[PDB]
């Protein structure tokens, strides 16, 4: 039942800027100084950024500063770079004879702010390969946009589709700080063959009017 | 200096399973070893620890549900009675109390009563509705289980422009994901594009060629 409460995510900064992430422990850590900070880029494992409240390991930039004691700690990242995009966890040590030896904080995501970029949009019809099995997947792709907020509207023969798509977004790109998204509408081969106009319509801050990409089935 | 987890597989609720972690470049009696897991999309949770002594301590929530043990060359984590709340990536770490802190790449444990299913791979063909020297193409890997699926392009020679999206859980209870790449338009006839899909939990491994359209 030890809980560490971090700053709410996200936490944002532009390249060159400065961020603080706070950790509050529900009871004092071992010798009021045993609190570490870990960096996790998505899909990777975590990296030790700071240990012993303020000790900076080798090969971790001095742009990372730990501070605090007792039940209150903070990691501060200065001169933020685009590859700092990750999620940061605190880890508290306690007395193994009276509580859990270790405990993790909820985590705080760092998002790198950059200029607003409108997506490049593409649409893909189903392959004949897939049709020959009873289902039809229409896919549209939004490429390299900032910020992540984007809405995709699916329209067949101009009727707004609801409930039959799913979407995925990449993680923020560690060089260009942008995002990418793919939407998949799935129909039965019957339904796909019944209609003609397939359209994906995108709405994003970086565009004043929505943009529409469409194909006509069998052209 | 190095650690690696293995053992993570699909497994029916209740049947036990042991993950193992094989050290490289140090001695078990010399580091602190911990197991840590991360359910998909959620955060790191700490399971338990083995001191250089040999003393072993568990998180309170973990007491009774896991066994941590060692065997000369490796550190082990047994999940005694897996529920679906136990599916996650499991991580092995090594710590010398000072400047070295070491993490394995992680191993995926899936608890369900579902069956392995290999994916089907379809092309997302470069079209006219897919710019100017900016042609988009890709692969759709659909209806597989469990995780994971890796995807590369031209056996690894194509790295730039590639976005492989996270998988989504469909209604059918099977995953589907796509991987796309942007490519010069002047390239579509000369150069050949092939996505290399590998779904090891079913020994599926298809390489699909993505050519344009008639």
């Amino acid at each position: 039942d030890i809980v560490l409460t971090q700053t709410a995510s996200p936490v944002s900064a532009a390249v060159g800027g400065t961020v603080t992430i706070n950790c509050q422990s529900s009871q004092s850590v071992y010798t009021n100084n045993r609190l570490a900070w870990y960096q996790q880029k998505p899909g990777q494992p975590a990296k030790e950024m700071i240990y012993g409240a303020s000790t900076l390991p080798s090969g971790v930039s001095s742009r990372f500063k730990g501070s605090g004691s007792g039940t209150q700690f903070a990691l501060t990242i200065s001169d933020v770079q685009a590859d700092d995009a990750a999620t940061y966890y605190c880890l508290g040590t306690y007395d193994c004879l009276s509580a859990d030896c270790l405990a993790f904080g909820g985590g705080t995501k760092l998002e790198i702010k950059r200029t607003v970029a409108a997506p490049s949009v593409f649409i893909f019809p189903p392959s004949d390969e897939q049709l020959k099995s009873g289902t039809a997947s229409v896919v549209c792709l939004l490429n390299n946009f900032y910020p992540r907020e984007a809405k995709v509207q699916w329209k067949v023969d101009n009727a707004l589709q609801s409930g039959n798509s799913q979407e995925s977004v990449t993680e923020q790109d560690s060089k260009d700080s942008t995002y990418s998204l793919s939407s998949t509408l799935t129909l039965s081969k019957a339904d796909y063959e019944k209609h003609k106009v397939y359209a994906c319509e995108v709405t994003h801050q970086g565009l004043s009017s929505p943009v529409t990409k469409s194909f006509n089935r069998g052209e | 200096q190095s650690v690696k987890e293995s053992g993570g597989r699909l497994v029916t609720p209740g049947t036990p399973l042991t993950l193992t972690c094989k050290v490289s470049g140090f001695s078990l009696s010399s580091y602190y070893m911990n197991w840590v897991r991360q359910a998909p999309g959620k955060g790191l949770e700490w399971i338990g620890i083995m001191f250089p002594n040999g003393k072993i301590y568990y998180a309170t929530w973990a007491k009774g549900r896991f066994t941590i043990s060692k065997t000369s060359t490796t550190v082990d984590l047994k999940i005694i009675s897996p529920t679906t709340e136990d599916t996650a990536t499991y991580f092995c770490t090594g710590d010398d109390s000072g400047d070295v802190n070491i993490w394995g790449p992680g191993t995926l444990v899936t608890v369900s009563s579902a069956s392995t299913k290999g994916p089907s791979v379809f092309p997302l063909a470069p079209s006219s509705k897919s710019s100017g020297g900016t042609a988009a193409l890709g692969c759709l890997v659909k209806d597989y289980f469990p995780e994971p699926v890796t995807v590369s392009w031209n056996s690894g020679a194509l790295t730039s422009g590639v976005h492989t999206f996270p998988a989504v859980l469909q209604s059918s209870g099977l995953y589907s994901l796509s991987s796309v790449v942007t490519v010069p338009s002047s390239s579509l006839g000369t150069q050949t594009y092939i996505c290399n899909v590998n779904h090891k939990p079913s020994n599926t491994k298809v390489d699909k060629k993505v050519e344009p359209k008639s």
